[PDB]
RNA sequence: GUAAGUUUAGAUUAUAGCCAAAAGAGGGAGCUCUUCUGGAACGGAAAAAACCUUUAAUAGUGAAUAAUUAACAACA
């Protein structure tokens, strides 16, 4: 199966902006040192929220006003 | 623009007659602007289903 | 079982207005109980649609089916009913307007063979139904020539409308 | 466009220019269409209807002015 | 002949930014044939139904056959003569009734 | 036996439908059929248009002849509305011309004529006035009411209106309810001109113009079974109008038409009329 | 007891088939089913022809100017007109003075942009190229 | 299903809002039961928000007729002469107020598909394109391989 | 970077693929196996469960894109 030219194209063209995308990551802003504990503080404080959200389970409350409010279904005119 | 609907209708939809020399000419070629004169695809309103074929003469 | 086509006959019009035309009579007769196929019965009331009285009584004369004698036995009571009843003045003035038979309620047995086979025995019986219009047949239709075909054609050309344009 | 002349905007003409105004006719819906997904066994209560909304506008008036 | 195409055939185009550069303006007044393109009316001194009619001429047997006439009217109109064929009455009673027609 | 009252309910029913598709009931005016009020639909109606209207005139309006008849005779066994009639006909016909010659001052007198009776024509009253609901409100001792009848309502009503309302408030109805009724509505589908060629020329000498000189612009399939034909109009040598044909006198005839139109200012391009002004 | 009504919400929908499909429950529920799902599928496909038929007369007409379709879409893109495909057809079908004017303007684009081309970007933008 | 419809182009009833905009909805008439559960959604309508649509909306005529009645009805009809027929059985308040309003916005106009959404009674402006358009003319309208 | 995880108590159902593509082992074609990876269009490769582009599904007479059966005799 000959390979259409268009075809050819494409994948350079993939390769090309593969390539910038390696230029891009060769430049860390950050050295290995600085990036330690850096976001330590909003780790601890989202898990923190997790754990609350996970616990928070239990069987809700029954209200009087629920069995009261059936009685309502026989209003009528006056 | 102001015509009648029919008269502008029929002008139109109205079919072309056209003429062509096919001395020293290769048919294929020919061939590819015949099919466009013939099935009408050679006006601006072209559509499927409104019949505007051309007439189209070779000689 | 559905007796309608006699109630036909017993429909009655309401008084006709001084200003409306004299209505034409409209008669249905059928024969509700025959020992004859439906279909073969058909044959003859396809061919026999839209013919005069006259025309019509005269094939049966010679019609070699037996079915041709019942539709002339049942055409002449529906006539003689007609003059009788529904006050026809002319007795060659009637059509066939209508000719058509229908099924009608059978006897089954069973077909013994000789061999120790049987078969489905049915007696079959059907109904036929006909309604006699005062006067003459119809003229027939006169076939399109050509001039007409050409003129439709152009005309339906005009009539069309552009398809899924603005 | 006008008789023999037109405004192209790039790619919009300036508010001055023009102004046009048109008039809420109807507020109706959409007559009933008909969505069925493939699926083997599909069987005849499987529909769903869309009646999505609609509004209907008239036309009014169409105004230019001389601000080139 | 700063416009970049003919206007010769259907209208003289001017094309032209607008000063604030935002708009572009086409002016196109149409353009008439000139006199002298043109040809005068028959001079020589008859309506399209008798035209018609001569064409499908009734010369053989009186009127023709249905597939000649047919034949005939195929030629006329450059058609196939399957097209001139009628149809059974199951379809013809399909046929709308009321077709809606807008402009 | 299929037991239940429901099931046999519901059949009834069933019945009834193909009863009513089989059967159609004998058209009735609403007046007659249960829960009609004259005196809240003309409130109604009144307040729906927008539009003020003395009561009693316009149920004088609403009046009819043949229906003072059915009462007499129901009696045997009250105001027409012919002046309110006369009144709203009048003055629409000067109305209606009006509008035409300020548009078209060049247009004729007769081609106003023309132009204000099919305006005016019973089919065109009759067809606004039904889908206005006015037949439900119309007075009449017959159902559907007679075409005649109803066009006198109509102009009956004008009059009406003109007194509560006055002329002006009747003027912007009939540009807002009638004069619509022209949109899409060609010069001479409403105006009915015969011999184009020689009323072209009358008009011209009017104007001291040549008559012009036919000629064939544009011709294909000339010998075919669908010709075209273009016709020009040339006028000291200058093409005044043009117009498309199957035979050249079609194809002139058409062209004709075209100029007629042009010097009428009755062009396709030409502005369209104003239904925005509130004065 | 309803289950003729239940046969006859299938036979309103079947009352336009031929055959014994149009009397058969067993064949008219199929039937049914097959023409809702055929008219859903049609959705989808029916925006993509139309706009298959809007590009054909657009690229007829231009044509007809000396115009490929190409040429006019990226000339009018460059001059920052942003009419769609269907509006595009219509002003070729009732504007067609218009349209000339609009083809001129991407024949003049067209012109400028082979000018720039033949330029190589050293000369400055046209006077219909400027942005 | 398209094929086996009906369908129309777009309209207008007389052109309602060149001029001023008129209400299609002409009459509404209301069937109530005293004492049935499916209008007690109705039964309080009337009682809150009947007299506020009536004064929104004076001129379409209000029929309540509260009567021995198993399912309450709301029968609408319009100018053009449509009638459309809705039952309340066993609706809420908010229900029954949002239908009246979309009643009232609805026109007597046919709810089936439309062929086109734009409808113009003047389609052309610079005249509808021709074949003769665009084709360049000779001298003395001479026809092709006319020797003249 | 991210939101689940461990333990305690109760409890079943599933426990048979298919094809493609890798790594081995029998072998010498091809097969026969063992191990890892992926798949189930309404697009494309001609029709094409297993390959390629594709995050769900809603109305619209909008728009930008992905894969995408085609390709351009020899002598110093």
């Amino acid at each position: 199966r000959t390979v259409s030219f268009q075809a050819k194209e494409s994948m350079i063209r993939r390769l090309e902006v593969e390539a910038e995308n390696h230029y891009w990551l060769s430049m860390p802003y950050m050295t290995a040192e600085q990036e330690c504990g850096h976001a330590a503080e909003r780790r601890a404080q989202a898990f923190e929220a997790i754990k609350a959200a996970a616990t928070s389970k239990f069987p809700k409350h029954r209200y009087i006003a629920d069995q009261l409010d059936h009685l309502n279904i026989s209003k009528k005119w006056s | 623009s102001s015509f009648s609907r029919a008269p502008q209708q029929w002008a139109t939809f109205a079919r072309m007659w056209y003429l062509l020399d096919g001395k020293m000419q290769p048919p294929g070629k020919l061939a590819v602007i015949a099919s466009n004169k013939l099935q009408g695809l050679n006006k601006p309103v072209y559509h499927q289903l409104s019949d505007c074929g051309d007439h189209v003469v070779i000689i | 079982i559905s007796r309608k086509w006699e109630k036909k006959n017993k429909i009655v019009y309401p008084p006709q207005l001084p200003g409306e035309p004299r209505r034409p009579a409209e008669i249905y007769h059928c024969r509700r109980q025959i020992k004859y196929s439906k279909d073969k019965m058909w044959y003859l009331a396809k061919m026999i649609r839209g013919m005069s009285i006259d025309q019509a009584l005269a094939q049966l004369e010679f019609n070699d089916k037996k079915g041709a004698q019942i539709i002339k036995e049942v055409l002449l009571e529906a006539q003689d009913m007609a003059v009788r009843d529904h006050n026809v003045e002319f007795r060659s003035n009637l059509h066939i307007a209508e000719s058509t038979s229908g099924r009608g309620q059978c006897l089954k047995r069973i077909r013994y063979h000789g061999r120790g086979r049987f078969g489905i025995m049915e007696k079959v019986y059907c109904h036929y139904f006909v309604k006699l219009v005062e006067g003459p047949p119809p003229p027939p239709e006169v076939p399109k020539t050509a001039v007409d075909h050409a003129k439709d054609y152009i005309q339906q050309l005009r009539s069309r409308t552009i398809i899924h344009t603005l | 466009g006008a008789d023999n002349f037109t405004l192209l905007g790039k790619p919009l003409l300036r508010k001055e220019l023009v102004r046009v105004e048109a008039t809420v006719i109807e507020k109706t819906e959409s007559w009933p269409k008909i969505n069925m997904k493939f699926r083997k066994r599909k069987n005849f209560r499987k529909k769903k209807i869309i009646v999505n909304p609609q509004t209907i506008l008239r036309i009014n008036t169409i105004e230019i002015a001389p601000r080139l | 002949t700063y416009s970049s195409l003919p206007d010769d055939y259907n209208c003289q185009v001017d094309l032209a930014l607008t000063a604030d550069g935002r708009t572009i303006v086409c002016y196109h007044p149409s353009v008439d044939i000139p006199y002298e393109h043109t040809k005068p009316i028959p001079q020589p001194d008859e309506t399209h139904e008798q035209i018609l009619k001569a064409k499908l001429e009734v010369r053989k047997s009186k009127q023709l056959e249905q597939g000649p006439m047919i034949e005939q009217l195929s030629k006329v109109f450059y058609t196939t003569k399957h097209r001139w064929y009628p149809h059974g009455q199951y379809h013809n009673r399909r046929k709308k009734l009321n077709p809606p027609r807008d402009r | 036996v299929k037991k239940g009252f429901r099931a046999a309910f519901r059949f009834q029913k069933e019945l009834e439908r193909w009863r009513l598709l089989r059967c159609p009931p004998p058209p009735v005016r609403r007046s007659e059929k249960p829960n009609w009020d004259y005196h809240a639909e003309v409130q109604a109606f009144g307040s729906r248009l927008q539009e003020t209207f003395s009561l009693d005139l316009l149920k004088t309006a609403f009046i009819n002849s043949c229906y003072i008849k059915s009462e007499e005779a129901k009696r045997q066994s009250l105001k027409d509305n012919q002046e309110l009639f006369e009144q709203g006909l009048s003055f629409s016909h000067r109305c209606l011309t009006q509008f035409l010659e300020d548009e078209f001052p060049d247009l004729p007198a007769e081609g106003t004529e023309s132009l204000v009776s099919f305006l005016t024509g019973e089919a065109v009253v009759c067809h606004v006035a039904r889908n206005l609901a006015v037949e439900q409100l119309t007075l009449s001792a017959e159902f559907p009411v007679p075409l005649p009848v109803l066009r006198q309502t109509f102009f009956a009503v004008i009059g009406a209106l003109l007194q509560s309302s006055g002329p002006e408030r009747a003027a912007l109805f009939i540009r807002d309810f009638l004069i619509t009724q022209m949109t899409g509505k060609e010069l001479f589908e409403m105006w009915t001109v015969v011999n184009p060629m020689g009323l072209l020329v009358e008009e011209l000498k009017k104007r001291n113009i040549s008559a012009p000189e036919s000629r064939l612009t544009r011709q294909s399939g000339s010998t075919t079974a669908l010709p075209l034909y273009f016709v020009g109009l040339y006028c000291d040598r200058k093409l005044i109008a043009e117009g498309p044909g199957e035979t050249v006198l079609v194809a002139e005839e058409e062209a004709a038409r075209v100029a007629l139109r042009k010097l009428y200012g009755f062009t396709e391009n030409r502005r369209p009329w104003d239904y925005s002004k509130p004065k | 007891t309803d289950r003729y009504w239940r046969v006859q919400e299938v036979l309103k929908h079947a009352q336009h088939f031929r055959g014994r499909k149009n009397r058969c429950y067993r064949l008219a529920v199929r039937a049914v089913t097959r023409a809702f799902v055929k008219c859903t599928k049609a959705r989808r496909l029916k925006k993509r022809n139309l706009r298959t038929l809007w590009i054909n007369r657009i690229t007829a007409a231009s044509q007809e100017h000396g115009l490929k379709y190409p040429a006019f879409i990226v000339n009018l893109i460059k001059c920052q007109v942003e009419l769609n495909r269907k509006v595009l057809v219509d002003l070729a079908i009732y504007e067609p003075k218009t349209f000339k004017s609009l083809a001129a303007l991407a024949k003049r684009r067209q012109q400028e942009g082979f000018a720039a081309a033949l330029g190589d970007g050293k000369e400055p933008e046209g006077i219909f190229s400027r942005v | 299903t398209g094929r086996g419809t009906s369908s129309r182009f777009l309209t207008s009833v007389l052109h309602n809002g060149l001029g001023r905009y008129v209400q299609q909805l002409q009459r509404l008439s209301l069937s109530l039961s005293r004492d049935a559960p499916s209008s007690r959604g109705a039964r309080e309508f009337v009682e809150r928000e009947v007299t506020d649509f009536a004064r929104r909306n004076p001129g379409v005529v209000v029929y309540v007729n509260p009567r021995p009645c198993a399912m309450p009805r709301i029968v609408a009809e319009y100018l053009n002469g449509a009638v459309r027929e809705e039952n309340v059985n066993s609706k809420s308040v908010e229900e029954i107020k949002s239908l009246v309003q979309k009643l009232a916005d609805q026109s007597g106009l046919d709810v089936i598909r439309i062929r086109k959404p734009f409808h113009t009674d003047n389609p052309s402006i610079q005249g509808q394109w021709h074949p003769f358009t665009n084709k360049r003319t000779a001298l003395h309208g001479l026809r092709p391989r006319e020797l003249r």
